[PDB]
């Protein structure tokens, strides 16, 4: 709610049929993992852990890299968009 | 180099991995023998603010193309 | 006190002599033995100049009442 | 010239039949004081000596007191201007 108020202000292609962050295992995510930093490091709220799982709204990321560094288990298959996709940054 | 497109494959006699920071593609020639620590980088979050060009130069104290940089601890 | 005007003697039981630097009036009282030696005071010399309330605002970082000092070394 | 420009910007009641700005003694000026500094650091171009003796042009006088103090001889009678007279500052 809050931030994605400011991903309203970025452009987007964004590619729904080819997620690029994808988590390798959602187990590790539920047990071995403590404090989650992919959710409290994400500087554009993609991740929320539910209990229903790992919900990756992939379609705001802002291709930065961060969740899959600060991933200590490495189970974030990040890639980035394909070309012309992803933010589009409009005077970066 | 292999791209994304259907019929992309483009040949050359050097490559040079000019990608920047995440170095996905420096991985898979074979440098960066391990993935970037958390300690490695910063994370940095920007924002482009409108500011209508002459309140930019009362609170730069500047006027007319000239700039001033403020860095804040 | 005696004044430069005609009638001017004005009679009081105490007298401030709050007059500044240029201490004459002192030296008549008894007080300040000796004027001011040229290393006792400074020439200051000020300029009041006229800047239309916007450029105030810029050159100085300010807006709408709010001032700032410089001190030019 | 040049700093009665500036002079011309300041308000004065003018006594001229009072100069508040005499010299007690013109010999002392043209023999005994070698640099005049009553002409080099009189703000308000004040005196200037000529052969003829010391001009002394006290109607532009500031009033700051720097003559009397820089002389070394002493040889400036100085006073303030009498009530209403003299510089009279607005936005002082
Ligand atoms: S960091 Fe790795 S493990 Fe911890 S939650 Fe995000 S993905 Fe699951
Ligand atoms: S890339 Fe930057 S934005 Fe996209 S998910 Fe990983 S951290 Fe959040
Ligand atoms: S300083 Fe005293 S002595 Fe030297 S010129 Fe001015 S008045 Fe004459
Ligand atoms: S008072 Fe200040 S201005 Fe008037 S003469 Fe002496 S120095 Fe020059």
């Amino acid at each position: 709610m809050r931030i994605e108020d400011k991903l309203y202000l970025n452009r987007y292609r964004t590619d729904e049929e080819n997620p690029h962050l994808k988590i390798k295992d959602e187990s590790i995510c539920a047990e071995k993992c403590s404090d989650r930093p992919c959710v409290s490091c994400c500087p554009a709220d993609v991740y929320e852990w539910t209990e229903s799982g790992m919900e990756v709204k992939f379609e705001g990321c802002l291709e930065c890299g961060t969740c899959r560094i600060v991933c200590p288990f490495g189970n974030i298959e990040w890639n980035y968009p394909r070309g012309n996709y992803g933010v589009l940054y409009k005077f970066g | 180099v292999v791209t994304s497109r259907p019929k992309g494959e483009i040949h050359s006699k050097a490559v040079v991995i000019a990608e920047g920071v995440n170095p996905i593609l420096t991985m898979k020639a074979g440098l960066r023998k391990e993935d970037l620590k958390p300690h490695m980088v910063a994370v940095a979050v920007k924002e482009v603010i409108s500011v209508p060009e002459d309140v930019v130069n009362r609170v730069f104290g500047v006027e007319g193309n000239d700039g001033a940089t403020i860095e804040l601890l």
